[PDB]
Protein backbone atom coordinates (compact mmCIF):
# COMPACT_ATOMS: atom_id res chain seq x y z
CA UNK A 1 0.00 0.00 0.00
CA UNK A 2 1.00 3.62 -0.47
CA UNK A 3 1.40 4.56 3.12
CA UNK A 4 2.95 7.29 5.03
CA UNK A 5 5.43 4.77 6.37
CA UNK A 6 7.08 4.51 2.57
CA UNK A 7 9.37 7.23 4.07
CA UNK A 8 12.30 6.85 1.41
CA UNK A 9 12.76 10.43 -0.06
CA UNK A 10 9.99 12.33 2.21
CA UNK A 11 11.36 15.76 3.27
CA UNK A 12 9.80 17.46 6.31
CA UNK A 13 10.43 15.02 8.71
CA UNK A 14 12.96 16.94 11.00
CA UNK A 15 16.40 16.22 12.68
CA UNK A 16 17.70 13.01 13.35
CA UNK A 17 17.00 12.18 17.52
CA UNK A 18 20.55 10.15 17.95
CA UNK A 19 21.06 10.48 22.09
CA UNK A 20 24.89 9.77 22.82
CA UNK A 21 23.86 6.14 23.97
CA UNK A 22 20.67 4.32 24.72
CA UNK A 23 19.36 1.52 26.38
CA UNK A 24 18.16 -1.50 24.74
CA UNK A 25 14.97 -1.22 26.22
CA UNK A 26 14.06 1.91 27.60
CA UNK A 27 11.24 0.30 29.69
CA UNK A 28 9.79 -2.37 30.49
CA UNK A 29 6.96 -2.53 28.41
CA UNK A 30 9.47 -2.60 25.48
CA UNK A 31 10.68 -6.10 26.25
CA UNK A 32 7.05 -7.20 26.48
CA UNK A 33 6.35 -5.74 23.00
CA UNK A 34 9.53 -7.02 21.69
CA UNK A 35 9.22 -10.49 22.97
CA UNK A 36 5.56 -11.08 21.84
CA UNK A 37 6.76 -11.26 18.30
CA UNK A 38 7.86 -15.01 18.77
CA UNK A 39 4.88 -15.97 20.86
CA UNK A 40 2.48 -13.84 18.44
CA UNK A 41 4.15 -15.74 15.55
CA UNK A 42 4.20 -19.30 17.09
CA UNK A 43 0.23 -19.03 17.40
CA UNK A 44 -0.27 -18.28 13.77
CA UNK A 45 -1.03 -15.02 14.16
CA UNK A 46 0.60 -13.50 11.75
CA UNK A 47 3.99 -14.25 9.84
CA UNK A 48 6.87 -11.43 9.13
CA UNK A 49 5.25 -10.36 6.11
CA UNK A 50 1.96 -10.04 7.37
CA UNK A 51 3.32 -8.48 10.68
CA UNK A 52 5.52 -5.61 8.30
CA UNK A 53 1.23 -5.22 6.87
CA UNK A 54 -0.52 -5.04 10.36
CA UNK A 55 2.49 -2.11 10.80
CA UNK A 56 1.66 -0.38 7.40
CA UNK A 57 -2.04 -0.15 8.18
CA UNK A 58 -1.42 2.21 11.59
CA UNK A 59 -2.87 6.02 11.94
CA UNK A 60 0.08 7.97 9.97
CA UNK A 61 0.24 10.79 12.72
CA UNK A 62 0.53 7.96 15.30
CA UNK A 63 3.18 5.63 13.12
CA UNK A 64 5.63 8.98 12.60
CA UNK A 65 5.55 10.04 16.54
CA UNK A 66 4.73 7.16 18.64
CA UNK A 67 7.72 4.48 20.58
CA UNK A 68 8.94 2.19 17.58
CA UNK A 69 7.65 -1.02 19.71
CA UNK A 70 4.13 0.45 19.98
CA UNK A 71 4.23 -0.17 16.17
CA UNK A 72 4.50 -3.81 17.18
CA UNK A 73 1.84 -3.50 19.55
CA UNK A 74 -0.25 -2.79 17.06
CA UNK A 75 0.08 -5.02 14.66
CA UNK A 76 -0.41 -7.39 17.40
CA UNK A 77 -3.89 -6.41 18.33
CA UNK A 78 -4.36 -6.19 14.02
CA UNK A 79 -4.02 -9.69 14.05
CA UNK A 80 -5.33 -10.96 17.25
CA UNK A 81 -8.73 -9.02 15.96
CA UNK A 82 -7.98 -10.31 12.33
CA UNK A 83 -7.97 -14.10 13.30
CA UNK A 84 -10.39 -13.63 16.09
CA UNK A 85 -7.68 -15.03 18.67
CA UNK A 86 -8.27 -11.02 20.16
CA UNK A 87 -11.24 -9.67 21.52
CA UNK A 88 -11.06 -5.49 21.16
CA UNK A 89 -13.63 -5.43 24.15
CA UNK A 90 -12.28 -7.15 26.27
CA UNK A 91 -8.65 -5.93 25.79
CA UNK A 92 -10.33 -2.22 25.98
CA UNK A 93 -11.77 -3.29 29.63
CA UNK A 94 -8.49 -4.78 30.53
CA UNK A 95 -6.75 -1.91 29.38
CA UNK A 96 -9.02 0.77 31.65
CA UNK A 97 -8.25 -1.92 34.42
CA UNK A 98 -4.31 -2.12 34.39
CA UNK A 99 -5.11 2.08 33.57
CA UNK A 100 -6.45 2.39 37.31
CA UNK A 101 -4.27 -0.73 38.55
CA UNK A 102 -1.24 -0.19 37.10
CA UNK A 103 0.61 -2.65 39.75
CA UNK A 104 -2.55 -5.44 39.83
CA UNK A 105 -0.97 -8.55 39.18
CA UNK A 106 -0.74 -10.82 35.52
CA UNK A 107 -2.60 -13.46 35.16
CA UNK A 108 -1.54 -16.82 36.62
CA UNK A 109 0.29 -19.28 34.28
CA UNK A 110 2.43 -22.10 34.08
CA UNK A 111 5.76 -21.84 32.35
CA UNK A 112 6.44 -23.30 29.16
CA UNK A 113 9.77 -24.98 28.47
CA UNK A 114 8.81 -25.46 24.73
CA UNK A 115 8.20 -21.73 24.67
CA UNK A 116 12.11 -20.89 25.40
CA UNK A 117 13.14 -24.06 23.17
CA UNK A 118 11.58 -21.98 20.65
CA UNK A 119 12.78 -18.92 21.65
CA UNK A 120 16.67 -19.97 21.66
CA UNK A 121 15.69 -21.57 18.30
CA UNK A 122 14.53 -19.07 16.45
CA UNK A 123 17.44 -16.54 17.42
CA UNK A 124 20.36 -18.83 17.37
CA UNK A 125 19.09 -21.21 14.26
CA UNK A 126 16.73 -18.07 12.43
CA UNK A 127 13.56 -17.89 9.96
CA UNK A 128 15.12 -18.42 6.63
CA UNK A 129 12.59 -16.78 4.23
CA UNK A 130 14.85 -18.18 1.28
CA UNK A 131 12.95 -21.36 -0.36
CA UNK A 132 13.70 -23.23 -3.69
CA UNK A 133 11.34 -22.89 -6.87
CA UNK A 134 11.07 -24.92 -10.10
CA UNK A 135 11.21 -22.06 -11.84
CA UNK A 136 14.80 -20.71 -13.48
CA UNK A 137 15.97 -16.46 -12.83
CA UNK A 138 14.23 -14.22 -15.33
CA UNK A 139 17.28 -12.07 -14.75
CA UNK A 140 20.96 -11.45 -14.73
CA UNK A 141 23.90 -9.82 -13.60
CA UNK A 142 23.93 -6.23 -15.88
CA UNK A 143 20.31 -6.94 -17.20
CA UNK A 144 18.68 -3.26 -17.57
CA UNK A 145 15.16 -3.13 -15.74
CA UNK A 146 12.45 -1.06 -14.93
CA UNK A 147 10.49 -1.14 -11.69
CA UNK A 148 6.71 -1.10 -11.54
CA UNK A 149 4.32 1.14 -11.62
CA UNK A 150 1.75 -1.06 -9.71
CA UNK A 151 0.09 0.32 -6.86
CA UNK A 152 -1.36 -2.93 -4.89
CA UNK A 153 -3.44 -1.62 -2.10
CA UNK A 154 -2.37 -4.64 0.29
CA UNK A 155 1.34 -5.44 1.31
CA UNK A 156 4.23 -5.56 -0.84
CA UNK A 157 7.95 -3.98 -0.69
CA UNK A 158 7.01 -1.38 -3.42
CA UNK A 159 8.93 1.86 -2.31
CA UNK A 160 7.34 4.85 -4.02
CA UNK A 161 10.61 6.49 -4.48
CA UNK A 162 11.86 3.60 -6.67
CA UNK A 163 8.40 3.02 -9.26
CA UNK A 164 8.66 3.29 -12.96
CA UNK A 165 12.81 3.54 -12.32
CA UNK A 166 15.42 1.95 -14.27
CA UNK A 167 18.49 0.23 -13.07
CA UNK A 168 20.83 -2.15 -13.17
CA UNK A 169 20.53 -6.31 -11.85
CA UNK A 170 23.14 -6.47 -9.82
CA UNK A 171 22.89 -9.99 -8.25
CA UNK A 172 20.32 -12.59 -7.89
CA UNK A 173 20.07 -14.14 -4.80
CA UNK A 174 17.98 -16.70 -5.23
CA UNK A 175 14.33 -17.30 -4.40
CA UNK A 176 12.41 -15.96 -1.26
CA UNK A 177 8.67 -15.49 0.10
CA UNK A 178 6.91 -13.36 -1.99
CA UNK A 179 5.42 -10.27 0.27
CA UNK A 180 3.08 -9.34 -1.96
CA UNK A 181 1.13 -12.76 -1.44
CA UNK A 182 2.84 -13.67 2.25
CA UNK A 183 1.79 -10.42 3.62
CA UNK A 184 -1.85 -10.75 2.29
CA UNK A 185 -2.45 -14.13 3.19
CA UNK A 186 -2.19 -15.78 0.20
CA UNK A 187 0.83 -17.82 1.21
CA UNK A 188 4.97 -17.90 0.39
CA UNK A 189 4.38 -18.37 -3.19
CA UNK A 190 8.28 -18.01 -3.42
CA UNK A 191 9.78 -15.75 -6.24
CA UNK A 192 13.09 -15.16 -7.41
CA UNK A 193 15.17 -12.39 -5.72
CA UNK A 194 17.41 -9.48 -7.23
CA UNK A 195 19.43 -6.67 -5.70
CA UNK A 196 19.19 -3.49 -8.47
CA UNK A 197 21.13 -0.58 -8.48
CA UNK A 198 19.45 3.19 -9.38
CA UNK A 199 21.46 6.41 -10.04
CA UNK A 200 20.66 8.95 -7.74
CA UNK A 201 19.76 10.56 -10.68
CA UNK A 202 17.56 8.20 -12.18
CA UNK A 203 15.50 8.48 -8.90
CA UNK A 204 15.89 11.94 -7.57
CA UNK A 205 15.94 14.06 -11.21
CA UNK A 206 18.99 16.04 -12.98
CA UNK A 207 20.13 17.76 -9.66
CA UNK A 208 20.74 14.04 -8.13
CA UNK A 209 24.01 13.52 -6.87
CA UNK A 210 25.89 12.10 -10.39
CA UNK A 211 28.67 10.07 -7.31
CA UNK A 212 25.67 7.95 -5.68
CA UNK A 213 23.39 5.32 -6.34
CA UNK A 214 20.88 3.31 -4.25
CA UNK A 215 20.83 -0.74 -4.03
CA UNK A 216 17.20 -1.88 -3.14
CA UNK A 217 16.09 -5.43 -3.61
CA UNK A 218 13.39 -6.59 -5.84
CA UNK A 219 11.34 -9.82 -6.36
CA UNK A 220 10.91 -11.34 -10.29
CA UNK A 221 7.41 -9.85 -10.65
CA UNK A 222 8.91 -6.19 -9.43
CA UNK A 223 11.00 -5.82 -12.83
CA UNK A 224 11.07 -6.30 -16.14
CA UNK A 225 13.78 -6.00 -19.01
CA UNK A 226 14.95 -2.69 -21.19
CA UNK A 227 17.72 -4.33 -22.21
CA UNK A 228 20.07 -7.42 -21.17
CA UNK A 229 23.76 -7.58 -22.37
CA UNK B 1 9.80 18.63 16.62
CA UNK B 2 6.57 20.22 18.15
CA UNK B 3 3.41 18.96 17.34
CA UNK B 4 0.89 21.39 19.67
CA UNK B 5 -1.44 18.19 19.44
CA UNK B 6 0.86 15.59 20.94
CA UNK B 7 0.38 14.50 24.63
CA UNK B 8 3.67 14.75 27.05
CA UNK B 9 6.19 12.44 26.61
CA UNK B 10 4.73 10.57 30.92
CA UNK B 11 1.14 10.70 29.57
CA UNK B 12 2.30 8.51 26.52
CA UNK B 13 3.95 6.08 28.46
CA UNK B 14 1.61 5.70 31.16
CA UNK B 15 -1.07 4.80 27.88
CA UNK B 16 1.39 2.81 26.16
CA UNK B 17 2.32 0.49 29.77
CA UNK B 18 -1.53 0.21 30.38
CA UNK B 19 -1.93 -1.26 26.66
CA UNK B 20 0.65 -3.34 26.78
CA UNK B 21 0.21 -4.79 30.10
CA UNK B 22 -3.40 -5.65 28.92
CA UNK B 23 -2.93 -7.33 26.08
CA UNK B 24 -0.03 -9.25 28.05
CA UNK B 25 -2.84 -10.43 30.27
CA UNK B 26 -4.86 -11.72 27.30
CA UNK B 27 -1.80 -13.36 25.57
CA UNK B 28 -0.89 -15.21 28.89
CA UNK B 29 -4.16 -16.37 29.33
CA UNK B 30 -4.11 -18.01 25.75
CA UNK B 31 -1.20 -19.67 27.18
CA UNK B 32 1.20 -17.94 23.91
CA UNK B 33 2.84 -16.21 26.56
CA UNK B 34 4.78 -16.31 29.69
CA UNK B 35 6.91 -14.23 32.03
CA UNK B 36 9.86 -16.60 31.18
CA UNK B 37 9.84 -16.29 27.51
CA UNK B 38 9.88 -12.69 27.82
CA UNK B 39 12.96 -12.82 30.24
CA UNK B 40 14.61 -15.09 27.73
CA UNK B 41 14.09 -12.81 24.70
CA UNK B 42 15.14 -9.72 26.87
CA UNK B 43 18.31 -11.40 28.12
CA UNK B 44 19.39 -12.70 24.66
CA UNK B 45 19.77 -9.36 23.00
CA UNK B 46 20.50 -7.27 26.34
CA UNK B 47 23.61 -9.31 26.77
CA UNK B 48 24.38 -12.00 24.32
CA UNK B 49 23.62 -10.11 21.13
CA UNK B 50 25.63 -7.01 20.08
CA UNK B 51 27.85 -5.02 18.08
CA UNK B 52 30.66 -7.11 19.57
CA UNK B 53 29.92 -10.44 17.34
CA UNK B 54 30.15 -8.07 14.38
CA UNK B 55 33.31 -6.52 15.51
CA UNK B 56 35.03 -9.79 15.28
CA UNK B 57 33.71 -10.61 11.94
CA UNK B 58 35.21 -7.32 10.79
CA UNK B 59 38.78 -8.11 12.47
CA UNK B 60 39.03 -11.40 10.90
CA UNK B 61 37.60 -10.28 7.47
CA UNK B 62 40.96 -7.25 8.30
CA UNK B 63 43.63 -9.76 9.48
CA UNK B 64 42.64 -12.66 7.10
CA UNK B 65 42.26 -12.47 2.99
CA UNK B 66 40.69 -15.52 3.15
CA UNK B 67 38.13 -15.10 4.69
CA UNK B 68 36.91 -11.73 4.04
CA UNK B 69 36.91 -13.14 0.21
CA UNK B 70 33.81 -15.58 1.88
CA UNK B 71 32.64 -13.16 3.90
CA UNK B 72 32.52 -11.34 0.98
CA UNK B 73 31.02 -13.69 -1.05
CA UNK B 74 28.41 -15.45 1.06
CA UNK B 75 27.95 -13.35 4.34
CA UNK B 76 25.66 -15.71 6.19
CA UNK B 77 28.27 -18.87 5.77
CA UNK B 78 31.25 -16.84 6.55
CA UNK B 79 29.90 -15.38 10.13
CA UNK B 80 28.84 -19.34 11.08
CA UNK B 81 32.64 -19.79 11.18
CA UNK B 82 32.38 -17.58 14.05
CA UNK B 83 29.30 -19.00 15.27
CA UNK B 84 27.60 -16.04 14.61
CA UNK B 85 24.12 -16.03 12.81
CA UNK B 86 20.30 -16.90 13.12
CA UNK B 87 17.46 -14.23 13.64
CA UNK B 88 17.20 -11.75 11.09
CA UNK B 89 20.48 -12.23 9.65
CA UNK B 90 19.73 -15.45 7.64
CA UNK B 91 20.78 -13.80 4.61
CA UNK B 92 23.29 -11.36 5.17
CA UNK B 93 25.57 -9.81 2.76
CA UNK B 94 28.32 -7.69 3.32
CA UNK B 95 29.57 -4.96 1.28
CA UNK B 96 32.99 -3.60 1.80
CA UNK B 97 34.55 0.10 2.07
CA UNK B 98 37.10 1.70 -0.11
CA UNK B 99 38.91 4.47 -0.65
CA UNK B 100 36.63 4.68 -3.68
CA UNK B 101 33.50 3.87 -2.15
CA UNK B 102 31.54 4.28 0.94
CA UNK B 103 28.30 2.09 1.69
CA UNK B 104 25.75 3.18 4.22
CA UNK B 105 22.26 0.91 4.94
CA UNK B 106 18.79 1.71 5.26
CA UNK B 107 15.49 0.00 5.60
CA UNK B 108 13.53 2.90 4.16
CA UNK B 109 10.35 1.14 4.68
CA UNK B 110 10.59 -0.04 8.48
CA UNK B 111 13.72 -0.87 10.42
CA UNK B 112 15.47 -3.81 8.78
CA UNK B 113 18.66 -4.84 10.48
CA UNK B 114 21.39 -7.77 10.82
CA UNK B 115 20.59 -8.50 14.86
CA UNK B 116 23.19 -11.49 14.43
CA UNK B 117 25.76 -8.91 14.20
CA UNK B 118 24.76 -5.72 15.34
CA UNK B 119 21.70 -7.02 17.57
CA UNK B 120 18.59 -4.63 17.95
CA UNK B 121 19.14 -1.68 15.99
CA UNK B 122 19.63 2.13 17.94
CA UNK B 123 16.28 4.45 17.92
CA UNK B 124 17.32 6.49 15.22
CA UNK B 125 17.95 3.96 12.67
CA UNK B 126 14.38 2.67 13.04
CA UNK B 127 12.85 6.28 12.98
CA UNK B 128 11.84 8.42 10.28
CA UNK B 129 14.25 10.64 10.06
CA UNK B 130 16.96 8.94 9.11
CA UNK B 131 15.37 6.61 6.82
CA UNK B 132 13.67 9.41 4.62
CA UNK B 133 16.96 11.63 4.31
CA UNK B 134 19.56 8.57 3.86
CA UNK B 135 18.42 7.58 0.46
CA UNK B 136 17.85 11.31 -0.77
CA UNK B 137 20.89 12.86 0.53
CA UNK B 138 22.95 11.17 1.91
CA UNK B 139 26.25 13.06 1.78
CA UNK B 140 24.80 15.55 3.01
CA UNK B 141 23.27 13.59 6.60
CA UNK B 142 26.57 11.97 7.16
CA UNK B 143 28.28 15.17 7.12
CA UNK B 144 25.75 17.25 8.97
CA UNK B 145 24.05 14.58 12.00
CA UNK B 146 27.57 12.08 11.63
CA UNK B 147 30.40 14.95 11.56
CA UNK B 148 31.28 12.57 8.44
CA UNK B 149 32.87 14.06 5.58
CA UNK B 150 32.74 11.97 2.45
CA UNK B 151 34.43 13.60 -0.53
CA UNK B 152 31.89 14.37 -4.02
CA UNK B 153 33.92 12.77 -5.79
CA UNK B 154 33.73 9.37 -3.60
CA UNK B 155 30.77 7.37 -4.38
CA UNK B 156 28.00 6.77 -2.31
CA UNK B 157 26.31 3.55 -1.96
CA UNK B 158 22.83 3.43 -0.24
CA UNK B 159 21.75 -0.09 0.94
CA UNK B 160 17.87 0.00 1.49
CA UNK B 161 16.94 -3.87 3.24
CA UNK B 162 13.82 -4.12 0.89
CA UNK B 163 13.89 -7.52 0.99
CA UNK B 164 15.01 -10.62 3.75
CA UNK B 165 18.66 -9.75 2.45
CA UNK B 166 20.28 -7.88 5.32
CA UNK B 167 23.24 -5.99 4.49
CA UNK B 168 26.40 -5.03 6.59
CA UNK B 169 29.46 -3.00 6.03
CA UNK B 170 33.02 -3.89 6.41
CA UNK B 171 34.45 -0.46 7.71
CA UNK B 172 37.86 0.24 6.11
CA UNK B 173 40.67 -0.31 8.42
CA UNK B 174 42.40 2.35 10.16
CA UNK B 175 45.31 3.65 9.10
CA UNK B 176 48.03 3.48 11.75
CA UNK B 177 46.89 -0.33 13.03
CA UNK B 178 49.37 -2.44 11.04
CA UNK B 179 50.05 -5.85 13.39
CA UNK B 180 47.55 -5.01 15.59
CA UNK B 181 46.09 -7.98 17.43
CA UNK B 182 42.38 -8.54 16.61
CA UNK B 183 41.47 -7.45 20.05
CA UNK B 184 43.21 -4.61 19.70
CA UNK B 185 41.46 -3.99 16.50
CA UNK B 186 38.01 -4.92 17.78
CA UNK B 187 38.22 -1.45 19.98
CA UNK B 188 38.17 0.43 16.72
CA UNK B 189 34.64 -1.52 15.58
CA UNK B 190 31.34 0.23 16.28
CA UNK B 191 27.76 -0.26 15.25
CA UNK B 192 27.91 3.06 13.22
CA UNK B 193 31.01 2.13 11.26
CA UNK B 194 29.42 -1.42 10.40
CA UNK B 195 25.99 0.59 9.23
CA UNK B 196 27.95 3.25 7.39
CA UNK B 197 27.22 6.20 9.01
CA UNK B 198 30.58 6.74 10.60
CA UNK B 199 34.22 5.17 9.90
CA UNK B 200 35.75 3.09 12.02
CA UNK B 201 37.09 4.72 15.11
CA UNK B 202 40.93 6.82 13.41
CA UNK B 203 43.74 5.31 16.34
CA UNK B 204 44.08 9.01 18.03
CO1 LIG C 1 12.76 -2.74 8.40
Amino acid sequence: MNGVYDVGGTDGLGPINRPADEPVFRAEWEKVAFAMFPATFRAGFMGLDEFRFGIEQMNPAEYLESPYYWHWIRTYIHHGVRTGKIDLEELERRTQYYRENPDAPLPEHEQKPELIEFVNQAVYGGLPASREVDRPPKFKEGDVVRFSTASPKGHARRARYVRGKTGTVVKHHGAYIYPDTAGNGLGECPEHLYTVRFTAQELWGPEGDPNSSVYYDCWEPYIELVDTK
Amino acid sequence: TENILRKSDEEIQKEITARVKALESMLIEQGILTTSMIDRMAEIYENEVGPHLGAKVVVKAWTDPEFKKRLLADGTEACKELGIGGLQGEDMMWVENTDEVHHVVVCTLCSCYPWPVLGLPPNWFKEPQYRSRVVREPRQLLKEEFGFEVPPSKEIKVWDSSSEMRFVVLPQRPAGTDGWSEEELATLVTRESMIGVEPAKAVA
